């Protein structure tokens, strides 16, 4: 329990679970909505994957 | 030359790949025509057969689709060499009999194939419960001990894949197994079939290692030669065959020097430490859901590889 | 069946990478998953072959065989369309590999980790601050020649001749390939399995054929024999003293032919492509996954 001749500065970090609030002005961003088409991926032997 | 236009009209349309649907509750005829895959079993009327379209050449079409029709190899075995309480989805193994004109083959499920190994030296409780006498199975192979003793047992058994239908005959049982293709049952309610392998005989090789995930993780069988009687283990992996031989050598690294320490290899044929064979592929995501298997008395833990695609290969020796 | 995978870029793309990537159309690329849309991470071998100085070719082979394969045809800003490769389907594969390998008629293609330098098949995507490398595809005889040249460099590391091993030769052109010094314990594990097979070969190798080849070099001379320089090896002197017997020769061959199938199948690392009908005027071929 005897001090050495050299000190230290213990750095560390802390994770904090915050609740953010998102605000934006009206008509900020124009976008285009596509056509929601379906597709057929894979024919596994008893089950197909769309 | 206008009839060629009608011929190219009858030949053009592929299966529908894209479909710009609008809403879900409407259920348009076009999305139904995309999702309607034709059946295989229907009632017996010529209009019903015509709507079912089973008369179409090769693949089914109402007067190619990335789907394969399954083949169904047929076998004949004696009634005592098999238990009718076997599961539907279980892989099978043919042993080639030594008679030149045979007719009646000899098929071993891994539960039955266990008692060809234990007699001569849980899971073994059920294997002795179902097939009660080993003597009714010790004779289908004529010379088992000599064939283990020179280590040419693996090139005599070719895997035939999973079982489908067992018409429980009286004396000469006829079973149907899928050697190749989409494993699906021939029932009038066409129910799904899941290939089962008993849990203690089946060690995962993925979580045995404890980012690239493909869709088709294969299932490997492996017969291994032990001085404590040979063993049939099964393997699930998402690797190539090049990877499967190296990681199986690293997995069997205790057993090889175990056999080396107990039995010195006096001749030149004992050095073969068993072999492997791809039994086929399945879905890598929904794989190997556990389940339970009851006989009248007991219950062994058992895995269920669901919606399996059978594809047998030859034997590649482990060393 | 619909096999289209679109990969979304997380940022924009500068015009030089656009011009470079539109040259790289039709090449084989690997993917992380097999799902609908993916991001730029997980594409290419650059995640396992990083921007470093020591490669690892066999782990690159493992990453190639483990993951799926695709082909890149349509590339634009923020988005580029890929087409997957699944067993059961046929495809067209174009020959846009800048070490210009002339393809044999109806042979078999093989994918390959980039042996001809990292900078040769690489697009630097600094906009998404990552790198996409392009895996080489070249025919199977040149594939086995490169692979056995790699392993012979790995085993002759500890001995010394260098230019006669680390440079391939073809009818089209001879090329140089990048050589590391250690491939780590996975390359040592490949050498482990190779030496395992080899030592059990020289346990079980037949002795009728040595008694043939002694009198055959002393009788005949061939291109299959002039590598001995008309000198019998010493183990031919200290092995052919024994008599010649048929039964143990058959029992030796009955395990030798079993083991050599495994020794071939151990060199099956990397996905193989048995293609058909290559045309020297379209620079593409009808291929499918074996």
């Amino acid at each position: 329990k005897i001090h050495p001749g050299v000190a230290m500065t213990v750095v560390r970090t802390d994770e904090i679970l915050s609740e953010n609030i998102l605000f934006s002005s009206r008509a900020s961003t124009s976008m285009f909505i596509g056509t929601p088409n379906v597709s057929r991926r894979e024919a596994r032997v008893d089950a197909v994957t769309f | 030359r206008r009839r060629l236009q009608r011929r190219i009209a009858g030949l053009l349309p592929p299966p529908a790949r894209r479909l710009n649907i609008s809403r879900g509750s409407e259920f348009t005829r076009d999305v139904r025509g995309l999702v309607e895959e034709h059946a295989q079993a229907s009632s017996l009327s010529a209009a019903a057969v015509w709507r079912a379209g089973l008369l179409a050449p090769g693949e089914v079409a109402v007067a190619w689709s990335g789907w394969r029709p399954p083949v169904f190899g047929d076998f004949l075995i004696h009634a005592s060499s098999f238990n009718n309480a076997e599961a539907t989805g279980t892989p099978l193994f043919q042993f080639k009999q030594s008679d030149p004109f045979s007719g009646v083959d000899a098929v071993f499920t891994p539960l039955s194939l266990f008692i060809l190994m234990n007699h001569g030296r849980g899971l073994t409780r059920m294997a002795n419960l179902l097939y009660d006498s080993p003597a009714t199975l010790a004779d289908l192979v004529p010379d088992f001990g000599r064939l283990v003793a020179d280590r040419r047992f693996h090139n005599f058994i070719t895997p035939v894949g999973p079982l489908v239908e067992n018409i429980k005959s009286t004396y000469l049982n006829k079973i149907t197994t899928v050697v190749h293709g989409p494993v699906v049952s021939k029932a009038i309610p066409r129910s799904t079939v899941k290939v089962t392998v008993p849990q203690e005989a089946f060690v995962d090789l993925d979580a045995w290692l404890s980012q690239p995930c493909p869709a088709d993780a294969r299932l490997y069988v492996a017969l291994t030669y032990e001085e404590a009687g040979p063993r049939f283990t099964f393997f699930q992996s998402s690797r190539g065959h090049c990877q499967i031989m190296n990681i199986l050598r690293i997995y069997y690294s205790p057993s090889i020097m175990h056999r080396y320490a107990v039995v010195q290899p006096l001749h030149i044929e004992e050095l073969t430490f068993g072999a492997v064979a791809c039994l086929g592929t399945f879905s890598a995501t929904d794989g190997w859901r556990r389940s339970a298997f009851n006989y009248r008395g007991s219950s062994l833990p058992v895995v269920e590889i669901d919606s399996f695609y059978s594809n047998v290969s030859d034997w590649e020796v482990i060393l | 069946m619909d096999l289209k995978v679109v990969v979304s870029l997380s940022s924009r793309l500068y015009t030089d990478e656009i011009a470079k990537m539109q040259q790289r159309i039709g090449c084989i690329l690997p993917l992380a998953s097999t799902h609908g849309t993916q991001n730029v991470q997980g594409l290419g071998l650059g995640q396992v072959y990083s921007l470093e100085t020591v490669p690892d070719y066999v782990s690159m082979y493992n990453y190639l065989s483990d993951c799926t394969l695709a082909v890149l045809d349509e590339v634009s800003v923020d988005s580029l369309i890929l087409t997957k490769i699944v067993p059961g389907q046929t495809y067209a594969i174009k020959n846009k590999y800048q070490p210009f390998f002339q393809w044999h008629g109806t042979g078999s293609l093989s994918v390959m980790p980039p042996v001809f330098g990292r900078e040769h098949a690489t697009v630097k995507l600094e906009s998404n601050d990552v790198d996409i490398v392009f895996p080489m595809v070249l025919p199977t005889p040149i594939a086995e020649e490169v692979l056995q040249k790699i392993l012979l460099f790995n085993v002759y590391s500890r001995v010394v001749v260098h230019m006669h091993l680390g440079s391939v030769s073809y009818l089209g052109h001879h090329y140089e390939l990048a050589l590391p010094e250690v491939p780590g314990p996975l390359g040592l594990a490949l050498l482990d399995n190779l030496s395992l097979y080899f030592c059990i070969m020289v346990t079980l190798l037949p002795r009728a054929s040595m008694r043939l080849v002694r009198g055959l070099i002393r009788h005949e001379h061939h291109d299959l024999l002039n590598l001995f320089q008309e000198m019998v090896p010493d183990e031919i002197a200290r092995i052919d003293l024994d008599d010649l017997s048929v039964a143990d020769d058959l029992s030796r061959m009955r395990v030798m032919m079993t083991y050599l199938q495994s020794l071939a199948s151990l060199f099956n690392l990397g996905p193989r492509l048995a293609t058909a009908a290559y045309s020297q005027e379209t620079l593409t071929a009808t291929c499918w996954l074996r």
